[PDB]
């Protein structure tokens, strides 16, 4: 009679939804590798704000004709 | 920061390079950077000028072997 065990449904349950979480945190793992070593943009990486990597230089004597693309 | 600027406060010698090979950079992605080879080696020949050392070391082998 003293015998008061949780039932065999509620435990397979819990079990179930600690699986669940585990899994979750895997797939969010898994997913956080890959977003990391992912390519991102030159504004991210370098410069917000001058976003333009071409190199414009100095303008003392600028030759036309010195540009190119 | 001081990239592209001669001696006399002016554009390089190479720097036309630079900027379409800079530019080609930003057009493309890492995947598709390949495209950038040709740009990058005439910024190299410009710099280093290997090819056309080789050729006038044909040329100077043409005049120094073949005529005598």
């Amino acid at each position: 009679t003293f015998f008061h065990p949780k039932s065999r449904e509620d435990i397979l349950n819990e079990e179930a939804k600690i699986v669940q979480a585990l899994n979750n945190q895997r797939e969010l793992t898994i997913k956080m590798h890959e977003l990391k070593r992912e390519e991102k943009d030159y504004a991210h990486s370098y410069s917000p704000l001058f976003s333009d990597p071409v190199p414009q230089g100095g303008s003392i004597g600028k030759a036309p004709g010195s540009s190119r693309e | 920061t001081a990239a592209g600027i001669s001696l006399t406060g002016g554009r390089n010698r190479c720097f036309s390079e630079w900027q379409s090979f800079m530019h080609c950079t930003a057009k493309t992605d890492a995947k598709s950077r390949a495209q950038c080879l040709p740009n990058f080696e005439d910024y190299m020949e410009c710099l280093h000028h290997t090819k056309e050392k080789a050729r006038l070391r044909e040329i100077e082998s043409v005049l120094k072997q073949k005529k005598e």
